[PDB]
């Protein structure tokens, strides 16, 4: 049928694996999918038992594309110590700032998460799956219903999966503007028809999730691996980058590069070769100043040769590398960035909610020059103290990025302050 | 007040899908909000009615959900991105070239009740800054003679 319009976001890729298909902008049916070998590696996995298929994707090295970077084999074993039924989610949230890489997976390939999901669920023994795709990704969600449609009348999914005994039914949910909906707390309240709300962890979802039950929560790019070790196997997976953080890895790359968009690289790749080498460098070749990891962390000029890895050293996060030149003001971009928490807190939290809002009110008013001496240490002062009480990772980190601004850039600050 | 066949149809199917009814409430308000072009507050009740919630329980999430708008009825909601990479890579220019088109700026409505421009946060095709939705679509802002073009469909 006819979708709603999708930007052709550029895709490309050193591995094939994850954009195999997802580099050329447009949808991939099913037909497509098992031309190149699709579900194949579904049916491999329901001949194994779910106790093996968790050991191959702990021994992978997977971890969490969502950002965290939690052991992907881990988080399942935790589900599968707890009486069932289990349930398992399909976090399709995808809200970060510059973080585009989840969509073209969805939008493109989108059998390749389904059979993720299949695979998933057999292993931690969910007969109920969820995608929660947000509300201004209204393609994705119709074009995941078109995909599911597709899967059930191939037999890949309902009850008896191919003779299996293994019963699946996927859900798609669809959010309505709220990024803290992706917090997978969150995501489970809003799954349940209410706020998204997050709760207090412990209990994490694997313990206590959907109505209670043990629950897995695992981002799109995460589950789109599952597959892939399937069908190679986890020795052969753990060849693709570095052993310790071992396959495919999708940075979405925005700003003032010549060739911005998603790039399939191991995690070995450096901040400085995914902007040089594979982006094609900045925009008029001036000086980056910064790179935004998302809202979450700003990197410098003197940054630029660390792993794309989820190493202490290493960049991690989503992989989102936002460039920012030499004539980019880090006051200004700092601003857009208050002024994303400021929209999104839930307001749960006593100084998550005033924080947020007054380090948005405050650098406004500093940007703009209006700030009174008061106001400069307000805003110094609100910065340090939005992490205190949070119960989830927004109020942890609302403040995170503008400091690192603070101390990275000072002279700039300073020039504002003056 | 009373939802029509049409719709309440499809309302009914939402509810139907998930294994518990109120599951179906984002999907129900959505269904609303595009059949109206806004939340109408007495449709509120009936939804709250068919979803087995307390009204409260309802209008505490159209509250919650940014999406979802009680105010203004417009036929195409024009979303445009005004979150850091879209702000570095031209969201004023965007905003500029749909004042010159229609006349209005962020949270306006043209008077035929047509357009209505809702700024939003980063909707996530970065690379294609800077971006802007009109309803379902999705599109890089290229110039005020593409927009000019990319609207005319717009009816
Ligand atoms: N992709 C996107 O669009 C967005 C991504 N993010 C990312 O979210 C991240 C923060 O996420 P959180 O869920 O707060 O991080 P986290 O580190 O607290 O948790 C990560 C995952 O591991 C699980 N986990 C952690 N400790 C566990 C334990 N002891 N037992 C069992 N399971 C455990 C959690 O349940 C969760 O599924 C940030 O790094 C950021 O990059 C944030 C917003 C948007
Ligand atoms: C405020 C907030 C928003 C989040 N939004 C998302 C999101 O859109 N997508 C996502 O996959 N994870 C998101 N996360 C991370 C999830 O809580 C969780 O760590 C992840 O979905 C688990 O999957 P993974 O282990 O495969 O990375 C968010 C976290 C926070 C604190
Ligand atoms: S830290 Fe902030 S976003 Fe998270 S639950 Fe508390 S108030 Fe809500
Ligand atoms: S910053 Fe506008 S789409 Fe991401
Ligand atoms: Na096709
Ligand atoms: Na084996």
């Amino acid at each position: 049928r006819s979708y709603p319009a999708i930007p052709r976001i550029y895709a490309e890729t050193t591995l094939n694996m994850l954009l195999k298909r997802a580099k050329k902008p447009r949808v991939h049916s099913i037909d497509e999918y098992l031309k190149d070998g699709g579900y194949q590696a579904l049916e491999k996995a329901l001949n194994m038992s779910p106790e093996e298929i968790i050991d191959w994707v702990d021994k992978s090295t997977l971890r969490g594309r969502g950002g965290a970077g939690f052991p992907t084999g881990k988080k399942w074993k935790f589900a599968v110590q707890n009486p069932g039924p289990r349930y398992f989610i399909c976090n399709a949230d995808e809200s970060e700032p510059g973080t585009f890489k989840d969509r073209i997976i969805i939008e493109r390939d989108p059998h390749l998460l389904i059979e993720g999901i299949i695979i998933s669920s057999y292993a931690i023994g969910a007969n109920e799956a969820y995608i929660y795709i947000r509300g201004e990704y209204p393609a994705g969600y119709y074009i995941l219903r078109d995909a599911i449609e597709e899967a059930k009348k191939k037999g890949f999914l309902g009850k008896n999966i191919l003779g299996s005994g293994f019963d699946l039914e996927i859900y798609v949910a669809r959010g309505a503007g709220a990024y803290i909906c992706g917090e997978e707390t969150a995501l489970i309240e809003s799954l349940e028809g209410k706020r998204g709300h997050p709760r207090l962890k412990p209990p994490y979802p694997v313990q206590k999730g959907l109505w209670g039950k043990p629950t897995v929560v695992n981002n799109v790019e995460t589950i789109a691996n599952v597959p892939f070790i399937i069908s190679m196997g986890w020795e052969e997976y753990r060849y693709i980058g570095p052993s310790d953080y071992a396959g495919p890895k999708l940075f979405p790359v925005s700003g003032k590069v010549k060739k911005p968009g998603v790039y399939e690289l191991p995690m070995n790749t450096t901040l400085r070769e995914v902007i040089f080498k594979y982006a094609g460098g900045t925009l008029g070749n001036k000086k980056v100043k910064a790179v935004f990891s998302g809202a979450l962390d700003c990197f410098s000029s003197e940054e630029l040769d660390i792993p794309m890895d989820y190493s202490p050293l290493g960049f991690g996060g989503t992989g989102t590398v936002i460039v920012l030149t030499e004539e980019d003001d880090i006051v200004e971009a700092a601003l857009k960035i208050a002024e994303f928490y400021e929209h999104e807190t839930c307001g749960q939290c006593t100084p998550c909610r005033v924080g947020c809002y007054e380090q948005a009110n405050l650098l406004e008013k500093i940007y703009k020059g209006e700030a009174t001496e008061q106001d400069w240490e307000g805003f110094d002062f609100v910065n340090r103290n939005i992490q205190p009480t949070s119960i989830c990772g927004l109020g942890a980190v609302a403040g995170r990025l503008i400091r690192q601004t603070l101390e990275k850039f000072p002279e700039e600050w300073e020039k504002y302050r003056k | 007040f009373e939802f029509p066949e049409e719709l309440k149809t499809k309302l009914q199917e939402h509810i139907n899908y998930f294994p518990k009814k109120r599951q179906a409430i984002l999907l129900c308000l959505h269904e609303i909000q595009n059949y109206y072009g806004y939340i109408p507050p007495e449709s509120l009740k009936p939804l709250a009615d068919m979803l087995e919630l307390p009204l409260n329980h309802v209008e505490g999430v159209v509250a919650f959900y940014d999406m979802f708008d009680r105010e203004d009825k417009a036929k195409y909601r024009i979303r445009v991105c005004v979150s850091i990479v879209c702000h570095l890579m031209g969201t004023n220019k965007l905003l500029k070239a749909l004042e010159n088109i229609l006349g209005i700026k962020p949270g306006e409505v043209t008077p035929d009740g047509k357009f209505k421009i809702v700024p939003v946060q980063c909707l996530d095709a970065c690379s294609e800054a800077p971006v802007f939705m009109v309803n379902d679509d999705e599109y890089k802002f290229e110039s005020e003679v593409q927009l000019n073009e990319i609207l005319s469909r717009y009816t």
